[PDB]
């Protein structure tokens, strides 16, 4: 007797393998990938985007901007001072 | 039919048989099912195979 038709039929190994599931997610994934980011936000210079990019870079963990921080913080209250007395 | 010496039923039996030498008529019927079975196997096996194909590059 003929030998039956099972060999040929694959449409049910198109969703019967668990990559098929994350084939569908990277193809959309890697196609819409970029080479490059947009752009990481480091420096736009609106003259503060200077000061991120001075001190709040993504390896600047200096504390520099910070001493800066407080010390503008002193100059306000110590100028408050000399308002009140 | 020279051993037998009551020869007169080997003639019987030598025409009986070379007249019914025939003893089946062919067939071949494989011949309406083979090409249908080929067409679904056929199409089937295409679909497969340009849509593995496709996949690959893919």
């Amino acid at each position: 007797v003929s030998t039956l038709i099972p060999p040929k039929v694959v449409s049910s190994k198109n969703i019967g393998s668990a990559p098929n599931a994350k084939r569908i997610a990277n193809v959309v994934h890697f196609y819409k990938s970029l080479p490059q980011g947009p752009a990481p936000a480091i420096k736009a210079n609106t003259r503060l985007a200077r000061y991120k990019a001075k001190y709040f870079d993504g390896d600047n963990a200096s504390g520099k901007p910070l001493w800066h921080f407080a010390l503008g913080i002193i100059a306000f209250g110590y100028s408050m001072e000399y308002y009140f007395h | 039919r020279s051993v037998l010496k009551n020869t007169s039923v080997i003639d019987k039996i030598e025409s009986y048989v070379k007249q019914y030498k025939p003893v089946k008529i062919d067939a071949s019927k494989q011949l309406q099912v083979i090409e249908s079975f080929e067409k679904h196997a056929m199409t089937n096996a295409k679909e497969t195979e340009s849509l593995v194909s496709k996949e690959l590059k893919d």
